[PDB]
């Protein structure tokens, strides 16, 4: 049922980047893992949803 | 000849090198190049990196898990990361659609079979079905 | 040759059967299919 | 029985906070009380967290905000971490000296848990008499707001 | 040619979402029929998704496969 | 047989397998056999010692 | 008055031999933890690619296996035990496989643990068990398994 | 003259069929019709 | 023992010749990307206007095409390939049309790419392919196409 009514979608999990400032607790403006957002992401997983 | 490429043929050799732990470089189509690696320690699993440059005090590679498909390895070209050459400065890449003229002044299409050069830097090209060498000007890059 | 007869039972007794928990793993799998009828809208009739 | 389970997230100046409503229904003859506690070992919940390491935390052991069942993924500025470098004891985490001033982040699975924040439609009753020597009183299921 | 001109664009972009809450988060079944033993299966979660406007990141770098799409076989 | 079932594929529901040609031959041999009695005939050529 | 010993389906641990067999085209059977037991194969011909089938039985004249293209993962092979389909079979699903440590009662009423070195079968299909340090072959009912 | 017989199949095998995406284009088109019954209110009866 | 070569339906690129044919009243067939293949025609008589029909077959005594007035767009003609309806037909939907670059295996076990210059057919309806630089005509199964 789910595979039938769903749409193909890329699922990528979220995790806090190591680049977070240890003292303020807020992220670097630019880094490869996360582009200013304080949360990085894992490789995508193909999924129907 | 030129030493800028040494592709691996058998997937068995690829797996053997992965067991040894040496990094690999895996090309893609209209997409960024990939590095692949086997994780160390107790648990063995494949890891990948989107970065390509050599490790240094100012540059470190990032590794993450991924369910790499054997289809990619068997199909796509693979090299040893340490011994890979970034570019060979030639107009036409290897395995590229090209056009030429035969000995009887007949036009024909082909793909590049070999890329060669002399000691003075002049580049000669050999096409499929043509044993003789062709000048860079004599070839024509066919549009997709 | 000999007639085919049911004979005796073979299943042993089991006590305190625990449930099965799907194991978490990062490894890939393959999703076991079912091939059957599919339902779709009549998009042409929707245009109408 | 449990229904409507919600992981309601509120983002505030103090930080993120997990709070939500889950509606449960018990068996007969059970009289639950306010702020009773339940735990479901079967169901695991993903959480993510980050900690900053210093020369003092390395020896004492990192005190975790959550409980632990198993770890999904660890990482730091130098990349991932392997089982040979970290250990967990009594719900606190130890690391080797290589990460004295590094950051560490974890994706973690923890057991689902609930507390009774209100008792709702609290009592339902039946004088069961059919096929009994005498009239009997039975307490029907309570509904709990977890 | 357009050093001090204005420029405007009508643009198409991929749809994207983030999980801003998890709702009716877990539903369960002890499936036992036609099984050697009791098995626990997690039924579908419902997600309350939110669009990515304030901060935009590029599409993830998926690893491609060398299998040609719509490939003839014989 | 397939032609008369044009647009229908006989396939296991739980796995992608279609039924093979051998089954069709086996069925067809029983179809021709049933016909050979249903009208009292000998249909395939065969030599008889009577 | 018996049948000769029956070999157990040796699991394959080294990835290199697995890949070599696959390149040779020999069928592999993968015991996935979550979604059961599947077959894995390399496509014949020039268009090389991996294929999967859930037609989980030995190939037969009346039962021909159907193969679907799939992107089998290296990690799947590594973490999951894999067997050659020529070996893995219903013939002997022995309760106590070879090299398994089992608990057996000795004649002196002292329970001892020994590792099964050899297993065979007889006319009735029984499972005779050979234990190190003893010559007499035990039976299924006498033995016991200790786990963890 | 010769009897008409089914013969052999001709369809080749195809693997990894990708979906079709309607292409965006500013050019004009023509909307393929369906001619069939139409439903309408009885406006006269509505007046009544 | 064969049939003579079959011409492919030449697409028309120049708008001027398209308009000239239309003014002459010759039928045109337009391959719309989104909503299939349609016929285009100029109305006969004094009341000139463009007409469309989806009666997508050659005209026949038992099958007469019905024409609906439509405001066909210039851009539609330019961006979409158009063919003369006298040519475009089911007769030969060849997998490898003329002027297509295809990959063929040579006798020296070296794959080469050549452009199909001539195509013909035989009694069985096969598709014999002529490749530049070679005289022997190849078959459908031997060849291969390379895309992008
Ligand atoms: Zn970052």
């Amino acid at each position: 049922f789910i595979n039938d009514r769903g749409i193909k979608v890329l699922w990528e999990e979220a995790y806090f980047c190591p680049c977070l400032n240890p003292d303020t607790g807020h992220p670097r403006v630019d880094c490869p893992r996360c582009h200013g957002k304080g949360i990085a992401y894992l490789p995508p997983k193909e999924t129907i949803m | 000849p030129i030493q800028d490429a040494k592709p691996i043929d058998d997937i068995v050799d690829i797996m053997t090198y992965l067991k040894n732990g040496k990094v690999l470089r895996v090309k893609q189509d209209n997409q960024g190049d990939i590095l692949v690696r086997m994780s160390p320690g107790k648990h063995k699993f494949t890891e990948v990196s989107r970065d390509l440059d050599k490790e240094s005090f100012y540059y470190k590679r990032h590794w993450v898990l991924y369910n790499v498909s054997v289809n990619s390895l068997i199909t796509f070209d693979v090299y040893l990361d340490e011994e890979y050459s970034e570019t060979t400065k030639v107009k036409y890449p290897k395995d590229t659609i090209v056009e030429y003229t035969r000995e009887d002044q007949e036009k024909d299409v082909a793909m590049i079979k070999e890329i060669l050069t002399d000691n003075n830097g002049n580049y000669f090209y050999a096409l499929i079905g043509e044993t003789m060498l062709f000048d860079e000007n004599k070839l024509n890059k066919v549009k997709d | 040759e000999k007639p085919y007869m049911i004979g005796a039972n073979s299943n042993p007794n089991v006590i305190n059967k625990s449930t099965t928990y799907t194991t978490t793993t990062q490894a890939d799998e393959q999703d076991k299919p079912k091939y059957t009828t599919r339902l779709e809208f009549d998009t042409i009739d929707m245009i109408r | 029985a449990i229904q409507s389970q919600e992981k309601g997230t509120n983002q505030l100046d103090i930080g993120i906070l997990d709070t939500g409503t889950a509606i449960g229904t018990t068996q007969l003859e059970k009289r639950i009380s306010y702020r009773d506690r339940f735990t479901v070992p079967e169901v695991l919940m993903p959480q993510q967290m980050i900690y900053f390491v210093n020369k003092d935390r390395i020896k004492k052991g990192i005190p975790l905000y959550y409980d632990v069942k198993e770890i999904t993924y660890i990482a730091t500025q130098d990349g991932t971490v392997y089982e040979e470098d970290y250990e967990i004891k009594n719900n606190r985490l130890y690391l080797n000296e290589k990460y004295e001033n590094h950051t560490v982040t974890l994706k973690i699975l923890m057991t689902l848990r609930y507390v009774v924040s209100d008792i709702l439609k609290e009592s339902r009753y039946q004088y069961t008499k059919f096929n009994q020597p005498k009239s009997k009183f039975e307490n029907l299921p309570q509904k709990l707001l977890l | 040619k357009y050093e001090n001109h204005t420029v405007t664009l009508k643009i198409l972009m991929t749809l994207r979402y983030v999980v801003s809450d998890i709702l009716k988060e877990s539903r369960y079944q002890y499936t036992k029929f036609n099984q050697p033993k009791s098995k626990f299966e997690n039924l579908p979660q419902k997600l309350l998704l939110k669009r990515e406007d304030v901060i935009v990141l590029q599409d993830p770098y998926k690893v491609n496969d060398g299998i040609e799409e719509d490939l003839e076989i014989q | 047989v397939k032609a008369y079932m044009f647009g229908i594929v006989v396939q296991n529901p739980d796995t992608g397998q279609p039924m093979g040609d051998e089954f069709y031959n086996h069925i067809l041999e029983r179809a021709v056999g049933k016909a050979e009695r249903a009208l009292d005939i000998s249909i395939l050529p065969d030599t008889q010692h009577e």
